[PDB]
């Protein structure tokens, strides 16, 4: 048991013991680029692999060549926090050593010079965090897990639609990780066909030309042999027995004196036994059976020289003799059966328009590059650059793998690019395919599917960046002087810097983590899609691989995707999931050896597990956990039923590992219909982080490796005591078993404060440690925005009425007490960051000053003296948050305009308004302000403020340190010198730093005074060293974009509760909108006299088949009676029998399930404090497939004193008279969804309009229209209404005199509309008649 | 067949697929 | 057209245009220089493949813009647009005059009107504030009048109350299918951001309160106000376009609230005893003696308008229950007693309003509607109904049920390994007793949840 | 059937919006087609009242002012 | 040609100032006065198309989202028909040739 | 599939029986969710005809 768990347990219900416990949730993200940037020496994927797959760049034959030698990752120049504030990327500079050399000419080779140009710098690469993140632009970012097609090859079919003769057709697919695609393909004739790519169709055998193969060994390959002797005279053939399987006696089979098989006898297996047993080699057959069998090589007449015969021709009995004549013994022919063995490549070699290999290379070339007169160096370059260059082809080593598994090969490993023999090998794999021996694969099995993940796509982007380099590095070498350049001459930064950045900056896959939420960035994190680059698109596929899979079992939770435009294109990992050696999916498993089921786990990939027999995660063993039941519920192959007592090779770890992250929040997912609990999992990412932290009353026991492994919560490094607690910040004191010799002894951890998030909400950390505690490593030390002490807290539960409630909850529609709004539980801090940008135009420089034309002193009141907010002031829209004024000088003023300055005499300056100020209608408070300045430009006098506050703080903070660090340090001298020269009160009299002189005995223990002197005054320069830095960062101008001189973010924390129209949920998937907010007098009341939190709608459970959302709600009622009773017991004031006694009680329930107890835990101090976390209710646990049942419930209910209905008698706040029926009541964890009604509500009356077409367009976060479409037209025009209409289209949003000219009249009081024509229209005229069309307006 | 489609076949008029003989 | 940055930004008709001048210009040069035929040619060739480009890009080469591998848009482009098929009247438009917000319930309101955030009528409303604030004077002029708004003077509510009443505002939700998608009410003045959309009209809308959000639009002319009060108004619209039956048809909570209160109970509080009429039955029951439902005869008047135009009056003793009594009070005139004494499920609560409609009219079937809904909500509170876990009772013969059909596998399973049945005709046999089974469990079930 | 009757239209302004725009532009421009609006489609596009509903008296009123005294 | 110029003073000094030359520096090896490098290095850059797809794909390209600045709002409009007719009844308030001078 | 569902929601449901009814899950909303657009087409184009 570890130390919050002392604090407060969850009872766990549920009997399955826990075989494996789940692993880091964020495993996949963090390995992956780990695996990216790394050195290894060798070329497993990495920086190095790309490095060594484009280098050593040599000139083109002018033997100037650019090796690589090794690189190296500089220390980051701003750290993960100075780099969110200022914005900048946090990333790595890259420095790699380039040895460039000239050969003299000429060679034995060996070397005029080599110059070794120190580690040239090619741009700054992105670093990951330690949680998985990046950060681009100033903003933790997240490069989602990709799925795609694993290199290799693969057979498909195609069955039915084509062709509608039935027929099918057989196809095979050549995908390499990189290079052009090879395609294999039939046609209803039979005939093989091949495409590069997806370009024009041609006939197969003219690919094998192209590897030089005459069509005499083309048949060779394909066909068998059939040997025709003519000896003595007329007509014999070796007869292979089993070559007459299949087949009807065309004529007299006889041989040896004795008639084997007479003519229309078909030939059996009776016959060819006898054959066989007999050995008949050799039979006699007619000149007629050779009119028909096609000769295997070349035939000539030996006297003449002359082709009597070419290979691949159809002999006939006039042909046999002209051969015949000529002293041929000999005829070989091809071995074709309809059935067995088809004659496809003979006929697709009479559709063969090519002969010899150039004449085959013509056509591909020709094929590839059309148009174009082909060359011979031209066709043989392109082809051998397709499918056999080691630079534009690669399978690597899982499509290397994939291919040579697939084509029934040994070898696992080989070579990236493609031989004779591996195309080859393919073809007769297809043939043999549509000769029926061997089946076709399929697609979306799991096995097919290849996950890849960042390290992999930012070693491809990298990839991309060193050939455009290597493009420019040759270019330069053509021309090039010797002693002059080196590398970085060539070698820019640029190209790689802006592959790399492209990549972070815009990609599919790259997008801003979702963090709105601790349960939303870990689940953002390990994802999977199959969109993006590589991908196919939501456009084309199709519901086939949307689909789940039998393959998604234990790999891909079945039951949380995105319910979009997108469904099943992207889905989520599973939780006990892992990416294969070779990027398959594996899931965990337990082998099952002879008649035990051992607790050994083995990870078995998509196709390791498809012969196997797996056992179920639900079934009963006892004891030594032999099997109980005699035939027990299993899955094989594809499908389950029961299967007998040992067949069975392995059984499900977890009864969770079907499901992910997600899904194992639901509590009672068991009774929840899929669809909900889809809905469910996929809402319960949006909840936003509520003020108080709250915790589930209902859980499952996942939520607190949710917390924990997404960095948001601050797990201490090393346990010990807590020297000193904060809010700020938290030292602690490591124990000595746990510390290493040197530097001595303690771990701080800086709480990250009240700062923005992606989503605008807000993050702040809190302690959950008390002064002078023990701490266990790898204990929660704090928690972040909606955790609870280590467990995960998305929400509130509350107390719940099902019932009917004034039509008030309508549809979902919820109605929430006032004591909720009031207690402000609900409540959501908000992060905004605004910025605002002083640029330089033409006519001038743009200012920052608090001198603002037309405003009160109201106004200039809440900026200082240099215009810019103070921080904590309260703001609320139209607050000026920071003074901004533009030239504009010359105003061309007018006639009665003039007249009035005239008599009121005022200067109307030369300056515009541009300053930044709250967007209208949010209300917030300052939390902080920045000042970004060009690196040279003035800074104004508030920037400079801040600079030397800074500048102080950050001295004081860097002092904190030293001091902190050091009496930590010396504490620990003090007791290695009491080790043997203990002095007590002696050695505390004189100046500590008068400690380090002082010796000991001969010992170990005098190296370790060594080590601590050492380490003491590297911490002393660093503390020096480090100031110097920080100071630099603070002081340097950060470097901007053309144009603007100097930037003032502010950032504003607003604060709403909860209002009517803001969204609400349940984990199980029941939407609801907060209709009301009602008195606590009106809301429905218990006889004890304690009021209902929220009134939902019964209607919503039956119809939605989520039971779920019910149990959760008794069972969450049963919780919250055991604290009840508790919080009566602790303000009775017991003593710690009495207490202790109910707890253990609770605890213990009935029998049969795994959680154990105390009495361990210290009887007084650490009892009491479980107890005084468990009166607010008591935390249960729910295990998702393994969770409680009616009867645990409801036993629970009698330790209670509440009904087992979970239902009781409740009166009306209103009337007071009570309500016919029991109503269900209970405590349902409930979320807060963003939504919020104040990022939805818009309106617009006369706004801002575009340009191109005038139109209504929204610039100023004053928004444009809603967007009238065709169907809103449709339905105005089945309503007799013109007019309505007319104005929609005209006047309210196109025509720009007739928006005017109405606005005018609805002031006037006058309601017309003098139309026109709208402006869209008006302009189609013009870019109609723009063309040679003349479009007019006829008559009148 | 039936469905939805078959709305849409009924009104666009296509020929079913193995239609019979007035 | 400039940007921020001192950047720059145009149309590819530019570039294309541009290129059109230039190889044109240079033609007319190289014929002014008399250069040979293969190289004016070219330039003609040149040229009729930029004329080309600028009128339809695409049926050539597709040229790329500058520097941008994206191909330049081009005139033909700039007709057709895309995503279509739209040619941007037919897409849609930007309008002014409008917003949007979630929506939430607000039962409290008739069917002819709808909650509309303050802020948000404000807003929409602005101009017609201007001119009526300056129009009565509190305003000095129409700059001053902004600047009243502006501060949210404490007046310019009062001002905004008169120019909401009379006129309605188009309500209309995302997938808009049939007309209905789009309804007139009348403005109701609400504190909060939400717009309260009538119960009854949720149907019309096929608007759950999930979070879906509706869009809010002002008819501007007064032939808008006129067009949307006589035709897209809600109350005129009471009956679907594809069938005569109502689509005012009370939804959920309300039904459940008149089904409960009328159905009758064998037993209760106020069994069989005798009342003057609906007044002291409804009298009877709110004072706990009488059981909202208990078979009871009271004397009841009904009226038929089976004249000529003229109702006929009628009383006598009814055998109904004091629930049915009670509603009673709610039907308007003509329409007989026989249609509240049944149990009043969702269809047969239709068929009452249909029939109100073709009887006696328009406006008593609206009100009549609105009363019903009330009602039903009131009662469907006071009911107290609520789903329990034991509210889903499993039949007690389910085991056996699963158990037998269990055992019919196994004869076929066992026929199967003596070759008896083939493979086929064994899956079907299989799935047929399976089938079978779940019928029975179904045909259990619904025995004993409906008369147990 | 619908999608084939749908084609006809007499209208080009019409037949531009949901057809395909490119060619019948040009297929009406060779006959020098001149549309006299008439249906719904094109005048929702050029932006006048429809002549349905409200805008029948309008339309009307107007048709027979046309090809008239 | 300038223009050119600056962009090799940039591939000397780019890994030698192993970031990039400040903005203000190529000025300094330039022969010209020095802070005509921002205006220069702004004049040379090429617009934009406003065909340019911005996010989703969807049929928002960049163009959709210029406004007009140059049009004038309706609400400024009504005030200043209205700014007409204040001042036309002033000037009928004085006397019609101190309105005649004044109007002149 | 031979072996229905013996469970209902009152009841839990197992790893297998939830597993299997994850199909006909997924099948219903991407079914529905291109039914509309199907519907949506077919108003399209019976508006175009009349
Ligand atoms: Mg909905």
């Amino acid at each position: 048991y570890s130390y919050t768990e002392k604090k407060r347990i969850r009872k766990d219900f549920g009997k399955r013991p826990q075989v494996l416990d789940v692993p880091y949730l964020l495993s996949i993200q963090l390995d992956s680029f780990q695996k990216f940037i790394e050195q290894d020496p060798e070329g497993q994927y990495g920086l190095e692999a790309a490095f060594r797959s484009v280098f050593p760049i040599q000139s083109y034959s002018g033997n100037s060549e650019l090796q690589y030698v090794s690189y190296r990752l500089g220390e980051p120049v701003f750290d993960v926090q100075e780099c969110q504030i200022r914005g900048v990327t946090y990333s790595a500079p890259l420095r790699v050593k380039l040895r460039l050399v000239i050969y003299e000419r000429e060679a034995p080779e060996g070397t005029v010079k080599d110059i070794k140009e120190q580690e040239v710098y090619m741009g700054e690469i992105p670093l990951m965090t330690d949680n998985g993140t990046f950060v681009i632009n100033g903003t933790e970012r997240v490069i989602v897990s990709q799925l795609h097609r694993s290199p290799g090859v693969f057979f498909d079919s195609d069955k039915g639609k084509t062709h509608s003769s039935g027929k099918v057709l057989y196809n095979a697919r050549i995908i390499p990780y990189r290079g052009s695609w090879l395609d294999f393909e039939f046609d209803p004739k039979d005939n093989l066909f091949v495409r590069i790519d997806r370009r024009r169709k041609l006939p197969a055998t003219i690919i094998l030309r192209a590897l030089n193969y005459t069509t005499e060994q083309i048949l060779d390959l394909f066909f068998e042999k059939v040997i025709f002797e003519i000896r003595d005279n007329k007509l014999q053939m070796e007869l292979v027995p089993e070559r007459l399987r299949g087949e009807t006696a065309s004529f007299d089979i006889e041989a040896n004196g004795k008639v084997y098989v007479e003519k229309g006898r078909r030939i059996t297996a009776r016959h060819i036994r006898q054959l066989e047993k007999d050995d008949v080699k050799l039979i006699e057959v007619p000149v007629e059976y050779i009119a028909g069998k096609v000769v295997a090589k070349d035939y000539i007449d030996e006297s003449t020289g002359e082709l009597i015969c070419a290979a691949n021709m159809e002999l006939s009995l006039d042909l046999l003799a002209k051969l015949s004549q000529s002293g041929h013994k000999r005829i070989e022919t091809l071995f074709t059966n309809d059935l067995d063995h088809g004659p496809y490549i003979s006929e697709t070699l009479r559709v063969d328009p090519t002969n010899d290999r150039l004449s085959a290379l013509v056509e591909i070339y020709r094929m590839m590059r059309p148009g174009e007169p082909p060359t011979r160096e031209a066709a043989e370059s392109l082809f051998e650059n397709l499918f056999f260059s080691e630079d534009r082809y690669d399978l690597s080593a899982v499509g290397r793998m994939k291919f040579n598994r697939s084509l029934l090969r040994e070898e696992i490993e080989g070579s990236g690019i493609l031989s004779k023999d591996d195309i080859i090998d393919v073809m007769k794999k297809l043939i043999d395919i549509r000769n029926g021996k061997g089946e076709v694969d399929d697609i979306d099995h799991l096995g097919n599917r290849r996950i890849r993940s960042v390290g992999e796509m930012a070693e491809n982007q990298f990839r991309v960046g060193l050939v455009r380099v290597e493009r420019a590095v040759k270019e330069r070498l053509s021309l090039g002087d010797l002693d002059t350049l080196m590398p970085q001459d060539m070698i820019n930064a640029k190209p790689i810097s802006a592959a790399v950045k492209e990549f972070f900056g815009s990609s599919q896959l790259s997008q801003f983590m979702d963090q709105n939420n601790p349960l939303s960035e870990i689940t953002h994190k390990r994802r999977i899609s199959a969109l993006g680059p590589g991908g196919l698109t939501r456009e084309r596929a199709g519901f086939e691989v949307r689909d789940v899979h039998p393959t998604h079992y234990g790999r891909v939770c079945p039951i949380e995707t995105p319910e979009g435009p997108n469904i099943g294109l992207i889905n989520s990992l599973s939780v006990y999931a892992q990416t294969n050696e070779y990027g398959f999916l594996e899931t965990p498993y337990r082998k099952v050896t002879d008649g035990v089921v051992t607790d050994e786990i083995h990870y078995l990939s998509a196709i390791e597990e498809g012969n196997y027999v797996i056992a179920q995660a639900n079934s009963n063993l006892d004891e030594e956990g032999h099997f109980v039941e005699d035939l027990v519920t299993c899955r094989s192959k594809g499908e389950s039923s029961l299967f007998s007592r040992d067949q069975v090779d392995y059984m499900d770890v977890s009864t969770q590992q079907v499901v992910s992250v997600g899904a194992s929040l639901i509590p009672f997912l068991e009774h929840d219909d899929a669809n909900r609990a889809l809905m469910g999992a996929n809402m319960q990412r949006q909840a936003v982080p509520t003020l108080r932290a709250d915790k589930p009353l209902v859980g499952t026991g996942m939520e607190r490796a949710v917390a924990v492994d997404s960095g948001v919560t601050a797990v201490a490094k090393r346990g010990g005591v807590v020297q000193y607690v904060d809010a700020s910040r938290i030292v602690i004191k490591v124990n000595e078993d746990e510390m290493y010799p040197g530097e001595a002894g303690i771990d701080i951890y800086n709480l990250t404060k009240y700062t923005r998030s992606n989503q605008n909400t807000c993050i702040n950390q809190m302690p959950c440690v008390s002064l002078g505690e023990p701490v266990e490593r790898g204990d929660v030390l704090a928690d972040g925005p909606s955790t609870d002490l280590g467990e995960l807290a998305l929400g509130q539960n509350m107390r719940v009425a099902f019932m009917p409630w004034n039509g008030y909850n309508f549809e979902d529609s919820i109605l929430v007490s006032e004591r909720v709004v009031q207690e402000d539980r609900f409540t959501t801090i908000h992060i905004q960051e605004l910025a605002c940008v002083s640029r330089d135009t033409k006519l001038g420089p743009e200012e920052i000053t608090a001198d603002i034309p037309n405003v009160g002193e109201a106004a200039l009141s809440k900026l200082d003296e240099s215009g810019i907010v103070y921080i904590g002031a309260e703001v609320t829209g139209g607050d000026i948050l920071v003074g901004k004024v533009t030239p504009k000088g010359e105003t061309q003023l007018t006639p009665e305009e003039k007249l009035l300055r005239a008599i009121f005499g005022e200067k109307a300056s030369d300056v515009k308004d541009s300053s930044l100020r709250v967007p209208n209608g949010v209300s917030g408070t300052v939390i902080d302000v920045q000042v970004f300045t060009r690196d040279g430009v003035e800074k104004d006098k508030r920037a400079l403020e801040i600079e030397e506050m800074q500048l102080k703080q950050a001295k004081k903070d860097l002092s904190e340190e030293l001091q902190i660090l050091e009496a930590g340090l010396f504490s620990r001298i003090r007791a290695v010198l009491v080790a043997g020269g203990v002095e007590a009160e002696k050695l505390d009299k004189l100046p500590r730093d008068r400690w380090l002189e002082l010796g000991l005995t001969d010992e170990e223990k005098q190296n370790q005074l060594e080590q601590l002197a050492e380490q003491y005054d590297e911490l002393k320069h660093e503390f020096e060293k480090k100031l110097e830095a920080k100071r630099r960062k603070i002081t340097q101008g950060d470097d901007l974009a053309p144009g603007v001189l100097k930037i003032v973010k502010v950032y504003l924390a607003v604060k709403r509760r909860i209002q009517p129209g803001d969204k609400m949920a349940g984990r199980h998937g029941n939407k609801g909108v907060i209709s009301k907010i009602n008195p606590i007098e009106d809301m429905p009341y218990d006889e004890n006299g304690t009021p209902v939190d929220i009134v939902l709608n019964p209607l919503g459970v039956p119809s939605r088949m989520n039971i779920g959302q019910i149990l959760e709600t008794h069972l969450g009622m049963a919780a919250k009676g055991i604290g009840d009773k508790i919080n009566a017991m602790l303000k009775q004031q017991q003593e710690v029998a009495k207490l202790r006694e109910f707890i253990q009680r609770a605890y213990d329930l009935g029998a049969d399930v795994r959680q154990k107890v105390d009495l361990s835990t210290f009887s007084d101090e650490e009892v009491m404090r479980l107890a005084e976390n468990l009166r607010k209710g008591m935390p249960i646990a729910t295990p998702v497939f393994d969770g409680a049942k009616e009867a645990e419930i409801k036993e629970l209910l009698k330790l209670g004193d509440l009904p087992t209905s979970g239902q009781i008698r409740l009166y009306d706040g209103r009337t007071g008279e009570q309500f016919e029926r029991p109503v269900t009541v209970g405590y349902m964890y409930m979320l807060k969804l963003n939504h919020l009604v104040d990022d939805k509500m818009h309106a617009r009356s006369t706004g801002s309009y575009s340009l191109v077409t005038q139109q209504p367009l929204g610039g100023k976060a004053q928004f444009g229209g809603q967007r009238f479409g065709e169907m809103e037209v449709w339905a105005l025009e089945a309503y007799g209404a013109a007019y309505t209409l007319q104005e929609m289209l005209t006047v309210k949003s196109d025509d720009v005199n007739g928006r005017t000219k109405m606005y005018k009249n609805i002031v006037d009081g006058n309601h017309q509309m003098e139309p026109g024509m709208p402006e869209s229209f008006n302009v189609l005229l013009k870019e109609i008649r723009s063309l040679g069309i003349n479009i007019e307006l006829e008559d009148e | 067949t039936g469905g939805l489609p078959r709305v849409a076949d009924l009104f666009e008029a296509r020929r079913p697929k193995e239609p019979a003989i007035l | 057209v400039p940007l921020d940055g001192g950047r720059f930004a145009t149309s590819d008709l530019n570039d294309l245009y541009r290129r059109v001048i230039n190889r044109n210009n240079r033609l007319k040069r190289l014929l002014d220089l008399a250069a040979p035929d293969i190289i004016v040619r070219n330039e003609k060739r040149m040229l009729q493949e930029a004329v080309d480009a600028l009128l339809d890009n695409g049926r050539r080469g597709r040229a790329i813009t500058g520097s941008n591998k994206r191909p330049l848009k081009s005139l033909a482009d700039m007709i057709k647009g895309k995503q279509g098929r739209f040619r941007q009247n037919l897409l849609g438009k930007r309008v002014d005059y409008s917003g949007r917000s979630v929506i939430t319930v607000g039962p409290y309101l008739r069917l002819h009107q709808c909650g509309l955030p303050k802020k948000m009528a404000l807003e929409l409303f602005k101009p017609f504030i201007y001119g009526k604030l300056e129009l009565r004077g509190l305003a000095t002029t129409i700059k001053a009048a902004k600047k009243m708004v502006e501060r949210e003077e404490a007046v310019v509510w009062d001002i905004l109350d008169e120019v909401i009443r009379e006129h309605p505002v188009l309500l209309n939700r995302a997938p808009t299918l049939h007309r209905l998608g789009i309804q007139a009410f009348e403005p109701v003045l609400i504190e909060g951001k939400a717009i309260q959309l009538h119960p009854l009209v949720c149907a019309a809308y096929n608007a759950d309160f999930d979070g879906d959000q509706m869009a809010v639009h002002v008819p501007l002319t007064l032939e808008a106000q006129l067009e949307a009060r006589a035709l897209m108004m809600s109350t005129n619209n009471i009956l679907s376009p594809a069938n005569g039956e109502p689509i005012i048809v009370p939804s959920q909570d309300v039904v459940l609230g008149l089904y409960y209160m009328t159905r009758d109970c064998v037993n209760a509080k106020g069994e069989g005893m005798v009342l003057t009429g609906p007044k002291e039955a409804e009298r009877l029951y709110r004072s706990g003696l009488a059981s909202l439902h208990a078979r009871v005869k009271v004397r009841i008047t009904e009226y038929e308008k089976d004249a000529n135009g003229e109702l006929v009056a009628k009383t006598s003793l009814k055998d109904t229950t004091v629930g049915r009594a009670i509603l009673w009070m709610i039907v308007p005139k003509g329409l007989p007693y026989s249609i509240v004494n049944q149990a009043l499920g969702k269809k047969a609560i239709s068929k009452m309003l249909n029939t109100c409609y073709r009887i006696l009219g328009l406006k008593p079937t609206v009100i009549f509607a609105d009363q019903i809904m009330y009602t039903g909500f009131a009662y469907a509170a006071r009911s107290g109904a609520s789903v329990g876990i034991d509210d889903m009772v499993i039949p007690e013969k389910k085991h056996e049920i699963i158990s037998e059909a269990e055992a019919e596998v196994a004869e076929i399973q066992e026929q199967f390994q003596s070759g008896l049945v083939t493979a086929g005709e064994r899956y079907n046999k299989v799935i047929d007793i399976w089938a079978a089974a779940n019928d029975r469990v179904s045909k259990a079930m619904m025995d004993n949840l409906q008369t147990e | 059937g619908i999608t084939k009757a749908s084609l006809a239209t007499e209208s080009f302004i019409s037949a531009a919006s949901f057809q395909e725009t490119t060619r019948v532009l040009t297929e009406a421009a060779v006959a020098g087609k001149r549309d006299e609006l008439r249906g719904l489609k094109e005048n929702v596009i050029v932006g006048r009242l429809i002549p349905a509903g409200t805008g029948y008296a309008y339309h009307q009123d107007r048709m027979r002012r046309r090809a008239a005294g | 040609e300038t223009i050119n110029k600056l962009n090799r003073i940039s591939r000397q000094m780019l890994q030698e100032m192993g970031r990039e030359p400040t903005p203000e520096e190529l000025a300094e090896r330039m022969l010209m006065p020095e802070d005509k490098i921002r205006k220069v290095l702004k004049i040379a850059k090429e617009p934009i198309s406003m065909e340019t797809p911005i996010g989703d794909d969807e049929d928002s390209h960049l163009g959709d989202f210029i406004e007009d600045t140059t049009l004038e709002l309706p609400l400024d409009s009504a005030t200043t028909e209205s700014l007409r007719a204040a001042t036309h009844d002033v000037l009928a308030g004085l006397t019609a040739r101190e309105a005649k001078v004044l109007r002149m | 599939i031979e072996t229905p569902i013996t469970a209902n929601f009152r009841e839990g449901l197992n790893v297998l029986q939830y597993f299997i009814s994850t199909h006909g899950a997924r099948k219903g909303l991407a079914d529905t969710a291109l039914k509309t657009a199907n519907s949506g087409y077919l108003t399209r184009r019976l508006v175009d005809v009349a």
